[PDB]
């Protein structure tokens, strides 16, 4: 998995094909998932409080 | 029922009027089916050759009442003429009378602002408000008749 | 209304099923498939077993399955003469639908294949159909040239300014509240 | 008196109606 | 004690999973060989109901519930002599070691009220943190997946003062068996280095066995730059899996590109994965991830190779390859595109944009499903 | 006809009055917290 | 202690009436339901005597079948009548209870009456006389609509949806929705039915996009204790999702207690998920009887069409090119002419755009457009999301609009 490159079965055709784009989006979705999980934590805890 | 609506499409105008009266008795239960066929009932109200135009107008006005469109219900109830009795203790008649008084008071208030545009008040709307004021006077409810006369801007009925 | 609420007061009519199937056929011709299936819903199991109602159901099956050859063949197995009119109208609608599919599918089609798919008996039949209903079709060297749309099947092939100003609507309407 | 209950109720409702503009003015001045 | 609890759990769980391990018979003998001794009373009443009648166990119970009471009453003969001249609450301090007996002998209730008793006794964590490890190990037997979530943080909050690496590196094994026990093969690879450095407990006396376990989760979790990290793990395997002919051949066939013999031992491991406890909940999920990892490793090595070459070099059956590759491209993975009548397989290359967008819209819908349902529940 | 014509507005005005009161109170409290 | 609980509930109702707190009556009704399983005829008559003066015409009529308080006695007795399966007596006691309701002119009777409307009809379904109520309850909604009774305005409308749906007046059920004004969500269960009754109709009338939301909207608010309503909310959401082309996630099929309810539903998706219709027929035929119980069978027929598509979704993306004959064979069509039908099937599929593919009938070979790398996921990616985020900014503001601070 070093420097890109991938010759065809026997036709001589490299398949090296990629781009560099660190995405705010993936970390963003991770943030949202963790924050929503903790929102649900608070919701369940404070619901337990209301029934008490 | 699509059987009464089918009878309205037939050329026996009197039988179509009979189907319309059958849908009238049933207007309270069958209004969602009759609402799809309003243009046929409107065409029967517009037709000058039809002797039972007021009954077509009364069915249309009941359908618009159940649709919640009180303004169109009032316009068609005014079209029904003698078949719209102010004496009837029906929820339909009470709501339309209240709306008729409100529209009449609104039109009279505007006609008094615009000294230059005589808003043509429908004489049928005036005749319903007259009959209602006369009913209130006959019932001994003079305070209500005075309140309505003040809202309607009718000095003559206030004196009466 | 006589067929729905009065069924508990009137003996069953022998003309109920043919007329119901004819309405189903009209709905299929009009492409009112939703109403067609709601009517089938309203029908009982015994009615579905009727030759006319079963014929309508099979015709709908073929039309959905695309077995237009089966529809045009069943035109021969029609049980009652009153249907022939709606069956011919269904055949016209089926030919129109086939033409619509062919325009999107193939860039070019051989005239022999064009006849075969639309089941035109004679060359002049296909020529007349093309000339009247679909003038946009170009006949070159014996093959029907379907003028495929400039950008349709391909994805992300629409206007840029309009999409991006859709984003304008989103953004501006969003924060102006803020 | 019977019509008085409606006339007075209308007067109070109309008076409370202006409260909307009254509050809106302070909601911006504040 | 809870140190051989491993025997109990593993043996009974084998006997109960995999359709009762063929003809259930030697498993109900050797567990009963451990059940009606060492004072076990509670955990096997329904296991007797899952067993045969065994009609006279009453005298087998009465000799042991008496022996339960004899250790119980000597606590009742200790709690008044330890309070007359008190040490460091020597009532509790005696049964802070004998609650773990009563944890084994009784159920969790005699454990949970005595562990939380002695948790307020000791002022240094070196006895506290060993109690928490006892709470973890019973939390696996009764699979208390919600009680482990509390005390793991209550464990982890204690290690930071001090280094406590025998209390940390032992701890990493417990999340490692928890992250593998349920679907979280990601952290399984975490404790891979942890096992490289850990030790042999009563549960895992065989270092070679712990070593092989840390390898089945590694071949999913990391790619081949990290499989060069796994070849450093394979020098560690010349140290430990050098005693294993099976696992050495199984791991290296993926690395040596010996594609045809790869499935031969994969059939062996997956069968062994079924009869093994704790992988049998997910043995069908393993190989379908190992198939798609063995497929796409070969396919990414060409722009397009014919579909009849993979029979004689990778695994026999052309139509077997056909029905298998058709169900994975339709599953939305394994980025290629197969042709049919000119008999070739073509690959593509997509960006890491469409596929990275796909997992975002799942989580965005899932979290909004969480909060919209919450806001309806609260405020009526 | 007086029962079904004139008194009918009493049952109508109060319904809007009740909601106007609550809306005005909520807005007034929102403004009052800020003013304080 | 049953009589003591009855007396405490009566005192609670009296206090609520004096304080004009409908929540008080709500708690009283909750307690009354908590005493349904301990309802004894002797204890019920003792409660009637305690709350009803001996000789009251209402008292005598109530005892013969064995304002707020006179109505309230009808509440338990009618429930017990159905509790004893005496639906014929509950029918008269339902009309007898309601007939008193028309005479009473107090707003505090909305909750008591609203519960009566729920139980008034319920006797009719058990008696099979829902059709004789359309001339009865509708004006009762008129009175509730005429009196501005919001609680009665909603509860009676949904029953209008129920009655017309139970008689399959679906040409008319939508007729109600276009006219019925949107009443505030004052009732958590009733609006769910209003939200869900729209969900059933939306499922029925092909407005699936609107169908899913209201199907989720009620299910969003469905009570945990009303598992069947949740299941019914969850049974209909499944059909649309399968009717939407999106298979519901397995997780909804493992919710505790409701699993036995969705067992027919899970296997139906899997065949759709597998895209094979043969097991569809086997699954459909075995549970056809169960499906008849739900009456969503009509929704079932449509699924094959998507199931045909679902099989199409597999073939086109998992295979670059295969002849039309191979198209029908793997589809397993019992059609005498699979060559034309599959060829025709692709024609509709090509017309529908369900596949990036092209046909070659001269060669009888189908060409699924390279649907792997392709191009940007955008324009639709960047259009899809905005509807969702824009939903949040209103919904976030929905929390903001609900923000008291």
């Amino acid at each position: 998995k070093k420097f890109a490159g991938t010759l065809d079965q026997g036709a001589g055709c490299l398949i090296i094909f990629d781009d560099h784009k660190t995405e705010d989006i993936y970390e963003a979705t991770l943030d949202t998932i963790s924050n929503v999980a903790k929102v649900v934590d608070s919701l369940f805890v404070r619901s337990a409080k209301i029934m008490a | 029922a699509g059987g009464m609506l089918a009878m309205l499409s037939e050329h026996s105008t009197s039988l179509k009027l009979h189907a319309l009266s059958n849908l009238n008795v049933y207007a309270q239960f069958l209004w969602p089916e009759i609402s799809t066929s309003i243009p046929l009932l409107e065409s029967l109200y517009e037709d000058e050759e039809f002797s039972q135009r007021p009954l077509a107008a009364l069915v249309v006005s009941k359908v618009f009442y159940f649709l919640g469109e009180l303004n169109d219900s009032l316009a068609y109830a005014l079209g029904a003429g003698s078949l719209f009795d102010v004496s009837e203790d029906s929820d339909y008649v009470r709501t339309l009378l209240d709306k008729a008084i409100d529209e009449y008071a609104s039109l009279r208030n505007k006609s008094a602002e615009s000294k230059e545009e005589a808003v043509n008040i429908d004489p049928r709307l005036e005749a319903i408000v007259e009959r209602m004021l006369e009913k209130c006077i006959l019932d001994g409810r003079y305070q209500q008749a005075m309140g309505m006369a003040i809202e309607c801007r009718r000095l003559d009925k206030l004196e009466e | 209304p006589y067929y729905t609420d009065a069924r508990g007061r009137i003996p069953q009519s022998t003309q109920e099923y043919p007329i119901l199937g004819l309405n189903l056929l009209r709905l299929l011709v009009q492409n009112r498939i939703a109403e067609f299936h709601t009517e089938l819903e309203l029908l009982s199991s015994t009615a579905l077993e009727n030759p006319c109602i079963k014929h309508a159901v099979e015709l709908e099956q073929s039309f959905m399955e695309g077995a237009y050859n089966r529809v045009l063949s069943a035109r021969q197995t029609v049980p009652h003469e009153t249907y022939v009119h709606f069956m011919d109208l269904l055949a016209k609608t089926v030919r129109d639908e086939i033409a619509g599919c062919s325009e999107k599918a193939y860039d070019t089609l051989s005239v022999n294949d064009a006849r075969q798919l639309l089941l035109f008996s004679s060359d002049k039949d296909l020529l007349e159909y093309i000339k009247e209903e679909h003038p946009e079709w170009e006949i070159k060297d014996g093959c029907v040239v379907f003028q495929k749309s400039k950008d349709s099947a391909t994805c992300k092939e629409i206007p840029s300014l309009l999409l991006i100003n859709q984003t304008l609507s989103y953004a501006r309407e969003l924060e102006r509240i803020v | 008196d019977l019509y008085g209950r409606l006339k007075s109720l209308e007067r109070q409702i109309e008076f409370k109606g202006i409260q909307e503009e009254y509050v809106k003015d302070e909601l911006k001045n504040l | 004690s809870q140190n051989e609890h491993l025997k109990l759990a593993n043996k009974i769980f084998h006997l109960t999973h995999p359709d009762v391990e063929d003809i259930e018979k030697v498993s109900l003998k050797e567990e009963v060989l451990s059940a009606i001794k060492s004072d076990f009373m509670v955990s096997l009443y329904e296991t007797l109901a899952g067993n045969g009648v065994l009609e006279l166990d009453q005298a087998l119970l009465d000799s042991m519930r008496q022996s339960i009471e004899d250790e119980l009453k000597k606590l009742d003969e200790k709690i008044a002599d330890a309070e007359e001249n008190l040490g460091e609450s020597e009532v509790r301090e005696a049964h802070l070691a004998k609650s773990l007996f009563y944890i084994r002998i009784g159920d969790k209730d005699k454990a949970l009220e005595q562990l939380k008793v002695t948790e307020t006794k000791t002022v240094a964590v070196g006895q506290k943190m060993d109690l928490v490890f006892f709470t973890l190990q019973v939390g696996l037997f009764d699979m208390d997946f919600d009680l482990i979530s509390r005390s793991i943080d209550k464990a982890k909050n204690l290690f930071e003062e001090g280094g406590d690496w025998e209390r940390k590196n032992r701890l990493k094994v417990y999340e490692g068996l928890y992250c593998m026990s349920t679907r979280d093969f990601k952290k399984a690879a975490s404790l891979f280095l942890d096992s490289i450095s850990t030790f042999t407990t009563y549960e895992l006396f065989p270092y070679d066995t712990f070593i092989f376990y840390t390898v089945l989760t590694s071949i999913i979790s990391l790619d081949r730059v990290s499989l060069k990290q796994k070849v450093v793990d394979a020098p560690e395997i010349l140290t430990v899996i050098g005693k294993i002919p099976y696992l050495s051949e199984f791991l290296n066939s993926l690395y040596d590109c010996q594609y045809k013999s790869f499935f031969s031992a994969f059939a062996g491991l997956t069968e062994q994965i079924k009869f093994d406890r704790y992988l049998h909940r997910h043995f069908r999920y393993y190989m379908r991830e190992v198939r798609t990892v063995v497929y796409s490793q070969f396919l990414e090595s060409y722009k397009s190779v014919t579909i009849e070459a993979m029979a004689k070099a990778f695994g026999v059956t052309v139509e077997f390859i056909d029905l298998e590759l058709s169900r994975f491209i339709a599953a939305g993975k394994l980025h290629c595109k197969i042709d049919k009548v000119v008999g070739v397989l073509e690959t593509n290359r997509p960006d890491a944009k469409n596929a990275l967008y796909q997992a975002t819209i799942k989580q965005g819908d899932f979290l909004l499903n969480r909060i919209q349902k919450l806001s309806r529940v609260i405020d009526l | 006809g007086l029962r079904q014509y004139y008194l009918q507005h009493i049952h109508e005005l109060q319904l809007r009055v009740r909601n106007k009161n609550h809306n005005l109170q909520r807005l007034e409290a929102q403004r009052n917290d800020l003013n304080s | 202690p049953t009589l003591k609980h009855l007396k405490e509930i009566a005192s609670l109702l009296e206090t609520g009436s004096y304080t004009k707190e409908a929540r008080r009556i709500s708690r009283a009704i909750r307690l009354t339901f908590a005493v349904r399983r301990k309802l004894t005829a002797r204890v019920l008559h003792f409660f009637l005597d305690y709350a009803l003066t001996p000789g009251s015409e209402a008292h005598g009529k109530i005892s013969a079948f064995l304002p707020e308080l006179e109505i309230f006695c009808y509440l338990i007795v009618l429930l017990f009548l159905i509790d004893q399966k005496l639906h014929n007596e509950a029918k008269a006691c339902a009309s007898a209870s309601i007939a008193r309701l028309k005479s009473l002119k107090r707003r505090v009777a909305d909750v008591l009456a609203s519960k009566l409307y729920s139980f008034y009809s319920l006797s009719y379904e058990l008696t099979g006389d829902l059709a004789e109520i359309r001339g009865e309850l509708l004006t009762l909604h008129r009175l509730t609509t005429l009196h501005h009774d919001e609680l009665g305005q909603e509860t009676l409308l949904n029953l209008l949806l129920r009655n017309y749906l139970h008689y399959n007046l679906y040409d008319q059920a939508e007729k109600l929705r276009s006219k019925a004004p949107s009443f505030g969500a004052h009732s958590n269960q009733q609006h769910c039915r209003h939200l869900f009754y729209v969900g059933k109709i939306q499922t029925i009338q092909l407005e699936y996009t609107d169908a899913k939301e209201s199907l989720l909207q009620a299910a969003r608010k469905a009570p945990i204790a009303a598992r069947g309503f949740r299941i019914q909310c969850n049974k209909w959401a499944v059909i649309v999702r399968l009717l939407l082309g999106e298979i519901p996630e397995r997780t909804m099929f493992m919710q505790k207690g409701m699993e036995k309810a969705l067992r027919p539903y899970f296997e139906l998706t899997n065949a759709v998920r597998i895209g094979d219709l043969e097991l569809f027929r086997g699954v459909t035929e075995k549970f056809s009887s169960t499906f008849d119980k739900d009456r969503t069978h009509n929704l079932i027929v449509r699924l094959r069409h998507n199931v045909i598509r679902t099989g199409l979704r597999n073939i086109s993306i998992s295979y670059s090119r295969i002849s039309l004959s191979d198209v029908a064979k793997k589809l397993r069509l019992d059609s005498p002419n699979p060559v034309a039908d599959a060829e025709s099937i692709v024609a509709k599929a090509i017309r529908d755009g369900a596949i990036d593919a092209t046909l070659d009938h001269g060669n009888g070979w189908m060409l699924s457009k390279e649907t792997g790398d392709i191009y940007s996921t955008t324009e639709p990616q960047s259009a899809f999301d905005s509807r969702i985020a824009f939903c949040l900014n209103m919904h976030n503001e929905a929390v903001r609009a609900l923000r008291y601070p």
